[PDB]
């Protein structure tokens, strides 16, 4: 899963 | 607007001395960065504007700065280690840790998720983050008698930090972290939402993934039978970090496994070994192949589950790696198992998928599989029967990879084979 993730 | 700003007007705002101003201004690097197209993380960095958004964090009196800078940073935190360094550099940890107490929801939210981030890049960032305090708060705001009266969103955004704060290795998570977050853990694990599920599973995976000693940690909070549960579930999502979590677990002690079993978790395997995704097969069958490294009565439970024909199946046909994984299962099987147990192996046809593998040019699966051969002819020499178990490796042509095998670059295969050869044949 995802380490990091920006917000859209 | 605050649509398509180039970076120059941007610093243009946030360096004018007026707070609506650079209100505007950050609302354009927000919009910026949250572009899909390559965002200018990079651009925005040289400029020098990631000291003038932290502190933007602190303005309690103009809050759309505070949630415009917060959703900046994040996305810049969301880069490369680099990227992230830039925004822990500038002070941000402790500023974000102040924002979690905000009363705007919103914008707690986006501090939870800014640490994240932060924590996500690895152990380094992740105990830094623990170090400023950053659990106390966070575990503050799920402090709720009912999860289910918080925003869906905000929700999977803290248990997503949470299980970053559980992540990554060499070290591990500090032991009084781990513990001071568990509790909270195994709550979000008995909770109705699919993301949420996955994300605590995740966590509980991370968790279980080391020594005895931690997975023990996490046996002792009795969530087993809520993995093994989660292991049933249809959604995909679910399924993975479940069973990461339960292969993790069955690599400690004979105790430790045997709560697994005692949980209900052999009866998912026939599905598990034969699911469509591949990755649930591969480690349905590395799980297999810890169990039956286990104890006899342990072995003895894969045999009444059934589960022998099963990998005699992921033997026979399968994704190369899974078949490996089948390779370890029957050879730990026939090294711990009993004469009985290796003879039902036998009877229930082991023996030519397992010679069929050794056209396979993976050096370590052939001496798995040689290894697995001498268990076998161990057992059929207590009964005299190696002949009639020599004539059935013939009849159906193992000998012919037995007899060529001898001629190996590998010195340990040479070995075995021809000691095969000479003993029986």
């Amino acid at each position: 899963p995802a380490h990091k993730k920006p917000k859209t | 607007g605050t649509v398509n700003w180039s970076v120059e007007d941007i610093v243009k705002g946030i360096n004018s001395n007026n707070l609506e101003s650079q209100l505007q201004a950050t609302q354009a690097a927000r919009k910026l960065l949250s572009r899909e197209k390559q965002p200018p993380i990079d651009n925005i960095i040289r400029a020098g504007l990631i000291p003038k958004f932290v502190s933007f964090l602190g303005k309690t009196d103009c809050s759309p700065i505070q949630f415009e800078s917060a959703w900046a940073l994040t996305n810049i935190a969301s880069g490369t280690s680099e990227q992230t360094k830039a925004v822990v550099d500038g002070g941000a940890i402790p500023a974000f840790i102040s924002l979690l107490a905000s009363p705007h929801a919103h914008i707690s939210e986006q501090a939870v998720w800014a640490l994240g981030n932060i924590a996500g890049d690895g152990s380094a960032f992740r105990d830094l983050v623990i170090k400023h305090g950053a659990i106390d708060p966070l575990l503050a705001l799920l402090a709720v008698p009912d999860l289910s009266t918080l925003a869906c969103g905000y929700l999977r955004n803290l248990t997503w930090t949470l299980s970053n704060l559980c992540r990554n290795k060499n070290p591990a998570p500090p032991l009084d972290a781990v513990e001071q977050i568990l509790p909270t853990l195994v709550r979000l694990l008995h909770h109705n939402d699919p993301e949420v599920l996955a994300d605590s599973c995740w966590a509980i995976s991370y968790l279980t993934d080391g020594p005895n000693e931690r997975i023990e940690m996490v046996v002792k909070k009795g969530v087993v039978p809520q993995l093994v549960k989660l292991l049933g579930a249809t959604e995909l999502p679910i399924v993975t970090p479940a069973l990461r979590a339960i292969g993790n677990i069955v690599t400690g002690t004979d105790e430790q496994t045997q709560k697994v079993i005692d949980a209900g978790a052999l009866a998912v395997f026939p599905s598990l070994l034969t699911n469509p995704k591949t990755n649930i097969q591969k480690e349905a069958t590395w799980t297999m192949s810890n169990i039956t490294a286990g104890r006899q009565d342990q072995i003895q439970q894969v045999v009444n589950h059934g589960l022998v024909p099963f990998l005699v199946g992921v033997l026979s046909k399968a994704d190369f790696k899974t078949q490996k994984e089948a390779a370890w299962a029957i050879t730990n099987y026939t090294s711990g198992g009993t004469v009985e147990q290796i003879v039902y192996l036998v009877h229930c046809g082991i023996i030519e998928p397992l010679m069929n593998l050794l056209s396979a040019k993976d050096t370590k699966i052939i001496q798995v599989i040689l290894d697995a051969i001498s268990n076998i002819f161990q057992a059929a020499e207590k009964l005299g029967e190696t002949e009639k178990l020599s004539i059935m490796i013939e009849e159906c042509g193992g000998l012919d990879k037995i007899e060529a095998l001898q001629r190996h670059e590998n010195e340990s295969v040479y070995k075995a084979s021809l000691n095969l050869i000479e003993k029986y044949f």
